[PDB]
RNA sequence: UUUUAUUCAUAUAAUUAAUAGGAUAAUAUUUGUAGUUUUUGAUACCAUGAUAAGGAUUAUAAAUUGAAAGUGUUAAUAUCAUAAUCAAAAUUUAUUAUUUAUAUUAAAUAUGUAUGUGUAGAUAAAAUAAGACCCACCAAUUUUUAUAAUAAAAAUAACGUGCAGUAAUUAAUAUAUUUAUAAAAAUAUAUU
């Protein structure tokens, strides 16, 4: 019906047809078949320490670390966040120091605002954690040095003022260094009742549709309780 | 980058008496002491004890199910006077040691 | 080849990081134990003197 | 090619004894030259002669390489050089040469670092440091008796009060720890104890000396209860080691010391 | 195993080779370097009798198809069925006009011969036609000859023939076949015509080899021209 | 065991069947048979499968050759021939049209058709991404 | 109650890698050109091609001396493109179509044993320049109903027995009866 048991092709008839056509548009367009090419396929190596990566890749890893910290969402003490932000700023600082074209004056608006928000977040975290960690002002000073390296006087002066004020604040701080009532009333009433004087749970079984069934104790008058109390084998067991 | 591939053609063939053992103590310290003593007990030549369930409660239904269902000889140890709540009946081939 | 070398190098780096973390934990444990021993020695000599 | 009975088998252990077919002495999948009948050997040799194969010389040594094949007829014993088990023998040899031939998933990020980055890390609680008011205030906040802004303020507010002492009675077996506690409490427990042996830790508060509360923990002296001894050692602040006068220092006393 | 021959002409040409091929060979260079169907089939067939050609069965089959491709068989069937009718009866006039329309449609090709034969068999198996034909046969003097002669003449006039005067030779053949008394006049074999038309959509009424044997294929063989026992030609 | 009658025909055939000389499924065998150029499933009843059958996939390096073949044919053709035959840049032009008759074993005939390019089945095609 | 014939004879032994010109030519001692040593399928295996056997049918009548042999497959075999341990010189080793009664060994060593009235069975040859898929038990696990000392069904790739449909080896089927370690049939009707 569908498959042939005979596996030999006989001679005669069996004139198959071959038809070939071609369009110039196919040859001109050539469509596209670039799935994976040598240009887009490259080796990949991994380094544990973040100083091995170049400053750009160091920042590309620092942003992921910041995302992980945000996923943690603990907030509260932010010394680790301050260190991450300081490393992020050090990426720009070493970019400028090494000799890259990146200079704060030459930076475009997006990169300028990114630098500003990074240094602002670092300074905010350092100011928050200055009292908890005595060395947070060190990261504040390092951020101010990074701003000076980038040659941004506007943020540099603010960083210097905030770090001086943080040092002063740290120095000064270190130099300084119904339900219950209802339950109580009920307990008192119960204790008074007990002093003056000087119910039982019933097992429940969820049978069907999670409907409870209560097995209440059998009435004391029926014969079944005495039937259970009587010995099983009179000849063998003691009476 | 490859792990060992199991082969199901090999099967276990019993050479010794396989004693399936369940242990249940009255208290957690009793359970720890019983486990330590059991593991300090050396293995005999023709005896192999397999410890399935160790607990702090009394005899349950799942204990009887684990020990008596398989034809292998079974021992259930009850350290202390823990109250039992098993509704089934323990098979005769299974030794219950209440101590 | 690229996939094999990537996987192997990542595994090596991760194993090194884990071993370094365990070494740091062991050093922390040893320092805490040393502090405990120092405190215990002071307490023992104080106990003898007070007795 | 596969050594497994086609019909679905049941329990291989009878209620009291092991099934002979599944025992080592009567393994159904092992060719036993000491118990096989004449017709089995006749069939094996007939196959080895009908198809080009070596002559069967020693049944005891041939049983080593005898390959078992399940059939509706029963066990089929096929020589290691017989073509029927060629794929099975090839796979077995490849397994013997190199068994680890199945790929496994790449391990992910280290769970230890994942714990550092866990979203619920701040909910972890720790035993209060008995000498740290900051730790006491932090535990108070974590229990929800003070707000998070009251940590440093309540740290100074924390004060220390003398608590009743806890003393653990330890020693060797039959050295009189139970009898000493029994005399102290006037309860007669050493006689009503089952077997005359202590196997459960008991904490009892007594009003002795200057009408002060002292909590005694009766640690058993049997060698097995090392965990109970450790629990008593951790809980108690003072330990009383009772040694018999007639019976000298024992290994249990040595380990307690 | 089997080397790739790539007999396709589109799998053996590439733009790199075509770029150099086009310069040497193109339309301009090629131009610079180079310098009644029945009758045509008949002359093609008979030109094989030249001194440099042979009579081939392909050409004879071609000319036979060209000669027999018409539907004059069906047209003559319809008009022979019409001949027996009575030019005075109104039912006979209706049947005559229906069959004339059928024949005209067949000649024009507007209706396929299969459905035309369905119409024809349904028309000729009707009781009215059978009764009319029975009266025609019973009459001592009948109009069958005049009817069939007029049928040939109208087949010529209306252009229902491959050639203008073929209808008269077909009429002569019809009369000489009527001399054989194969079937009563006006009662064609419908089962026979149905069997014909089920298979054929159109109703109709020293060896030479294209592949010579090779030495590997044939062990001891010389050829179709060699004579092992020749004679002496004067 | 030299001068032995040997295994019976039925026993030998059953042994070969057990060993697996008979394929478990017919899909691979009828795909390589070469009588038809259809893909492995041998049955297309979905619109995408039908489109796959109607428009066989071809690599760009060979589509360029196919278009160059018609470019060369039109270049060889004269202006008047092209205009009369309606062979223009937009109208498609046929390249090859022939009939062949093949006789012999199915598997070997299929392999021969693969070698000659008559059987486009069982062809590996590199993957493509997006457009 | 159509013709013809048939006794047929050698058969194992051992070692296999490179180019280099001359008389009558305006000159080359290059007359006489000097760098050991890291690889391995057939002294015995290549499975694939040919061959054997071997068939087809239109030519009316007149003229003309004319206008007239063609192969699949099944088979066996083998020296070829494909899978390492061994045949070609020292030949006994038995391998189809032969000279029968007048004269019988001179140039490479060239046949001493079968006369028996030409008396079997088998075998070969030709009309040609001649003149005719698949059943039951057994084995093997096991599963359900049942716990009665039950009993029964069913799932199952390699066993051992008997032979069971597919126009199929036998008119078919059904009912009833009978035998054999319990397969297969037999017997007797009814139906088609
Ligand atoms: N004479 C005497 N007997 C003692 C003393 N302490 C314990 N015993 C004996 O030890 C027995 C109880 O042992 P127990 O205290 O329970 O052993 P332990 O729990 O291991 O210390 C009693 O029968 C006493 O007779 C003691 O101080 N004097
Ligand atoms: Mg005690």
């Amino acid at each position: 019906l569908r498959f042939a048991r005979n596996w030999w092709l006989t001679g005669g008839n069996n004139y198959e047809l071959v038809h070939e056509v071609g369009h110039e548009r196919e040859a001109t367009e050539c469509f596209a078949e670039y799935a994976q090419d040598s240009s887009r396929d490259v080796y990949l190596m991994s380094t544990n320490r973040l100083s091995d990566l170049p400053p750009g890749d160091r920042l590309k890893a620092i942003v992921g670390l910041m995302r992980s910290r945000w996923e943690v969402k603990d907030a509260n003490r932010g010394y680790d966040k301050a260190k991450l932000l300081l490393q992020a700023l050090e990426c720009f600082s070493e970019m400028k120091a090494s000799g890259q074209i990146g200079d704060f004056n030459s930076l475009p608006e997006p990169d300028q605002d990114t630098f500003l928000q990074y240094v602002e977040g670092c300074s905010r975290f350092a100011q928050a954690c200055s009292h908890s960690h005595p060395d947070a002002v060190r990261v504040l000073l390092r951020a101010a040095q990074i701003c000076e390296e980038m040659r941004c006087v506007e943020k540099r002066d603010e960083m210097i003022q905030v770090t001086e004020a943080a040092a002063n604040r740290m120095d000064r701080a270190y130099a300084f260094s119904n339900e219950d009532c209802v339950r109580l009333k009920n307990t008192e009433e119960l204790r008074r009742r007990f002093g003056n004087t000087a119910p039982k749970r019933v097992d429940c079984l969820r049978i069907h549709r999670n409907r409870p069934l209560l097995l209440h104790p059998m009435k004391d008058n029926n014969k079944l309780l005495e039937l259970s109390k009587l010995p099983a084998r009179p000849e063998f067991d003691s009476w | 980058l490859y792990a060992r591939k199991p082969d199901n053609n090999l099967v276990r063939t019993y050479s010794t008496q396989a004693f399936v053992l369940s242990c249940k103590a009255a208290t957690f310290g009793m359970l720890q002491a019983l486990m330590k003593s059991i593991y300090e007990i050396p293995r005999l030549e023709g005896i192999s004890t397999e410890i399935k369930v160790t607990e702090v409660g009394g005899l349950r239904d799942y204990d009887v199910a684990l020990i008596g269902s398989s034809g292998q000889p079974g021992c259930i140890l009850l350290y202390g006077g823990c109250k039992d709540t098993n509704t089934l009946d323990v098979p005769n081939h299974v030794t219950v040691i209440r101590f | 080849q690229r996939s094999y070398v990537e996987r192997v190098h990542q595994a090596q780096v991760r194993f090194k990081a884990a071993m370094e973390l365990e070494g740091q934990r062991e050093q922390l444990i040893e320092a805490h134990q040393a502090m405990k021993e120092e405190r215990m020695r002071t307490e023992r000599e104080k106990r003898r003197q007070l007795l | 090619q596969s050594q497994s009975s086609r019909g679905q088998p049941g329990l291989q252990w009878q209620e009291g004894v092991v099934d002979p077919r599944y025992s080592s002495s009567g393994n159904m999948r092992r060719f036993n030259p000491d118990t096989v009948a004449h017709y089995v050997k006749a069939t094996i040799q007939n196959d080895r002669r009908e198809m080009g194969l070596g002559e069967v010389y020693d049944w005891h040594e041939f049983a080593k390489d005898a390959v078992y094949i399940p059939t509706r007829s029963g066990p089929l014993w096929v020589g290691s050089d017989d073509p029927r088990c060629a794929k099975f023998m090839r796979r077995r040899s490849k397994m013997q040469k190199t068994p680890q031939q199945k790929a496994r998933p790449k391990p992910g990020p280290d769970p230890a670092k994942a714990l550092e980055d866990h979203p619920l890390r701040e909910y972890f609680t720790t035993a209060t440091n008995l000498r740290d008011p900051l730790s006491t205030a932090n535990n108070l906040h974590r229990a929800g008796l003070i707000r998070e802004y009251d940590i440093k303020y309540t740290a100074a507010k924390v004060r220390y009060v003398p608590r009743p002492p806890v003393v653990s009675i330890m020693g060797h077996v039959d050295h009189g720890k139970t009898t000493l506690l029994d005399y102290l409490r006037k309860t007669n427990v050493a006689s009503q104890e089952a077997g005359g042996i202590t196997q459960n830790v008991g904490a009892f508060q007594v009003k002795t000396l200057g009408d002060t509360l002292v909590t005694f923990i009766d640690t058993p002296g049997h060698a097995a209860f090392t965990t109970m001894r450790e629990v008593g050692a951790t809980a108690n602040d003072l330990i009383v080691l009772v040694v018999s006068a007639v019976d000298g220092v024992q290994p249990q006393t040595k380990e307690v010391i | 195993n089997f080397p790739a021959h790539f007999i396709k002409s589109a799998f053996t040409t590439d733009p790199l080779k075509e770029k150099q091929k086009a310069r040497f060979s193109s339309g301009g260079e090629a131009m610079r370097e180079v310098q009644d169907t029945e009758f045509q089939a008949l002359v093609e067939f008979i030109e094989g009798a030249s001194y440099d050609q042979l009579i081939s069965g392909r050409r004879f089959k071609k000319v036979y198809d060209v000669l027999s491709e018409n539907d004059d068989m069906f047209i003559w069937l319809c008009h022979t069925a019409m001949s027996v009718l009575n030019p005075g009866d109104m039912r006979s006039r209706l049947i005559y006009n229906h069959l004339r329309i059928l024949a005209e449609s067949v000649a024009s090709g507007e209706m396929t011969q299969r459905t035309a034969f369905r119409f024809f068999e349904s028309a000729v198996r009707s009781p009215a036609y059978r009764e009319i034909a029975k009266r025609q046969l019973e009459g001592g003097a009948a109009t069958r000859l005049a009817g069939i002669s007029a049928a040939a003449d109208v087949m010529r006039r209306m252009g229902l023939t491959r050639r203008p005067m073929s209808s008269y030779f077909e009429l002569y053949q019809r009369i000489v076949e009527r001399s054989e008394a194969m079937t009563p006049w006006g009662f064609p074999p419908l089962f026979q015509f149905e069997e014909r038309l089920s298979l054929e959509p159109r109703l109709k009424f020293r060896r030479i080899f294209w592949i010579p044997p090779t030495w590997n294929r044939a062990g001891r063989f010389l050829g179709p021209h060699v004579t092992l026992y020749p004679g002496m030609t004067p | 065991a030299d001068r032995d009658d040997g295994l019976s025909l039925q026993r030998q055939r059953d042994m070969k069947v057990m060993l697996g000389y008979l394929p478990k499924g017919n899909h691979e065998l009828y795909a390589a048979r070469g009588d038809v150029n259809v893909p492995a499933p041998f049955r297309a009843s979905h619109p995408t499968s039908v489109d796959r059958w109607t428009h066989p996939q071809e690599s760009n390096l060979e589509q360029a050759a196919r278009g160059s073949a018609v470019l060369a044919k039109r270049l060889s053709m004269t202006v008047s021939e092209m205009h009369d035959r309606q062979e223009t840049a937009e109208n498609p032009a046929t390249l090859d049209r022939f009939y062949y008759r093949i006789q012999g074993p199915a598997l070997e005939a299929g392999e021969l058709k693969e070698a000659l390019g008559l059987k486009g089945n069982r062809k590996r095609l590199p993957r493509r991404a997006p457009g």
